[PDB]
């Protein structure tokens, strides 16, 4: 019953930025903290960032703190996850996924995951 | 007169409005003395236990040791409680109620309920929150009833205070129906945090797990104080129904109102609002009891009326 | 930070066979971990969390156990649609880390 859409695959020229969303159905973002994940083929999942949508206030791993920025907006019941100055090595599958218990912090349900490419082409 | 309620869902809440409306409309449902925040938010742990393997060799004094000899682990747990991945408040000591000192004439009461710090109240106040004292007391029951008044009294005592817990759920007379004693860990906040609350409940649930528990936790409950003028053995398995909240309702109805009066703090105009009861459970065993088993033994200085 | 390690890359195995999955933590995350299963389309779902803890709906073949710094997961009986990688996920300290993940195979020859 509870859902979270992601949006489609992307490619980007490096050097620029994409703006990741993940619309929520079943529930309300206001209600439970939205999280991002990263994953590579050959350095497994890594944690990016967590959003309050209830008052906005994000935090980060200090791997990215210069590089993502997560927004979401209750009315769309959407988060959104951005990146910025993209490399070669940013390419990879981000996941959305959320948690609902507040002291063992699992991550209750995940996205399919969007496949992010950047190369020159 | 007595204590009105008016009882609104955790699912969604936010204190009344001061003045923000002169007059409130006319088929307002809510009670016209629910207006400001309120005094402080009650926040109950309540504790169950069994000794499953239950046996001859246990005594009254072990079905008050057993029980609370978890009480002070559980209150440090409680105090140190950290939310680890929080957006507002952090910890115990940004929310709870402060409270500085005792009314003079309370030296009797000094040293057994807290002081200079937070408010929070559970039988280890009886030994000052040291369980190497609690361990070292010959008389468990002498201590926890020696401040009992021998008539009944209007104001609630020491023992229902700490206990947090209508009389019938302790008491020596467990031990012939071969329940145990159950105490309630009393939480006074001064400002109500829903996400430190659920942690401190998901913690608690975690690290204490009630099998067969449907607890509802839907609804707070705020009470209204009015002004008052004159001018074989089969131990019984740890169940929770529908009895097991709203437990505050059967104690005494000074039992508030007498534990605020000693900090100085008057409910006369105010009101105060009770949370959903958080359910702890301990599975406790004979053999504990049986090694902790210390000299003066089935003798205790306190004889419970009974004619 | 915290570095969570599965040892295994790859783990073989048969169906019926009970399948264990283990991880060890660099320091003590006290009973913090999660267990995850990715689908090889990419599809991720939660297990066991706390350490033991089914998750609802999770069948009753997945548990899990462990304390400290080391720590399991176990399958009851491997069927078809158990195969898949698992991530295990500490979350004691805030940054929290996952670990390489092992994923199963078939038993061949
Ligand atoms: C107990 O509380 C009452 C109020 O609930 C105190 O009474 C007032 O205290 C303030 C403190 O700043 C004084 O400025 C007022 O003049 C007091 N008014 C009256 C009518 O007493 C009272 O002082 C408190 N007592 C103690 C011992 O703390
Ligand atoms: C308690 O829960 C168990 C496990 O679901 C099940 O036997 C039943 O729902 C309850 N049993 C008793 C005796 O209350």
């Amino acid at each position: 019953e509870v859902q979270l859409q992601q949006s489609g695959a992307e490619l980007v020229r490096p050097g620029a930025s994409v703006k990741l969303s993940c619309t929520a159905s079943g529930f309300k973002i206001k209600d439970d903290y939205i999280h991002w994940v990263k994953q590579r083929p050959e350095q497994g999942l890594e944690w990016i960032g967590r959003i309050d949508p209830a008052n906005g206030h994000t935090r980060y791993a200090p791997k990215f703190q210069d590089k993502a920025t997560i927004t979401a907006d209750t009315s769309s019941n959407t988060a959104y996850l951005q990146l910025s100055s993209l490399t070669s090595e940013d390419t990879a599958v981000y996941y959305c996924t959320r948690y609902n218990d507040y002291d063992a912090f699992y991550f209750d349900y995940w996205g399919q995951g969007t496949t992010l490419t950047v190369s020159s082409a | 007169t007595g204590p009105v309620e008016f009882s609104t869902p955790v699912k969604d809440y936010s204190p009344p409005p001061v003045d923000s409306d002169h007059k409130q409309g006319e088929p307002s449902e809510q009670p016209e003395w629910y207006v400001g925040a309120p005094v402080a938010y009650i926040q109950q742990i309540f504790v169950k236990s069994s000794v499953s393997p239950w046996h001859k060799n246990l005594l009254a004094v072990d079905v008050f040791r057993l029980p609370l000899s978890r009480a002070f682990q559980l209150v440090e747990e409680i105090r140190n409680h950290a939310l680890r991945d929080s957006s507002g408040v952090k910890s115990l000591e940004e929310v709870c109620l402060q409270v500085t000192d005792l009314l003079p004439g309370l030296r009797k009461l000094r040293n057994l309920l807290p002081e200079h710090g937070c408010l929070l109240l559970s039988p280890g106040n009886f030994w000052q929150n040291d369980w190497e004292r609690f361990h070292a007391d010959p008389d468990i029951i002498g201590t926890i009833h020696q401040h009992e008044p021998k008539t009944l009294q209007t104001s609630a005592t020491l023992k229902d205070l700490l206990f947090g817990v209508p009389g019938k759920y302790s008491g020596v007379s467990l031990y012939t129906r071969k329940r145990t004693v159950s105490y309630t860990i009393t939480l006074v906040f001064q400002r109500y945090d829903s996400r430190f609350l659920s942690s401190l409940r998901s913690r608690l649930k975690l690290l204490h797990p009630s099998p067969n528990c449907s607890l509802r936790a839907e609804n707070l409950v705020h009470v209204h104080f009015k002004e008052e003028i004159g001018i074989d053995s089969r131990a019984p398995e740890v169940t929770w129904g529908p009895e097991d909240e709203e437990l505050w309702r059967r104690l005494s109805f000074r039992h508030w109102p007498t534990l605020f009066n000693y900090y100085n703090i008057t409910l006369a105009k105010r009101y105060i609002s009770l949370l959903p009861v958080i359910p702890v459970t301990l599975r406790l065993n004979p053999q504990e009891a049986l090694e902790g088993r210390q000299p003066q033994d089935g003798r205790s200085a306190w004889a419970p009326p009974e004619s | 930070d915290i570095q969570m390690t599965q040892t295994t890359s790859s783990l073989s195995a048969s169906l019926g066979d009970r399948v264990t999955i283990s991880c060890r933590a660099s320091q003590d995350i006290r009973n913090y971990l999660n267990w995850y299963q990715q689908k090889p389309d990419g599809t991720v779902k939660l297990l066991i969390y706390y350490t033991s803890r089914l998750h609802s709906g999770v069948p009753s073949r997945f548990s899990g156990s462990g304390s400290g710094t080391d720590y399991s997961l176990t399958i009851s009986n491997l069927e078809q649609e158990d195969i898949a990688t698992y991530f295990c996920q500490q979350t004691n300290t805030l940054p929290w880390t996952f670990g390489g993940g092992t994923k199963l195979e078939i038993k061949r020859t």
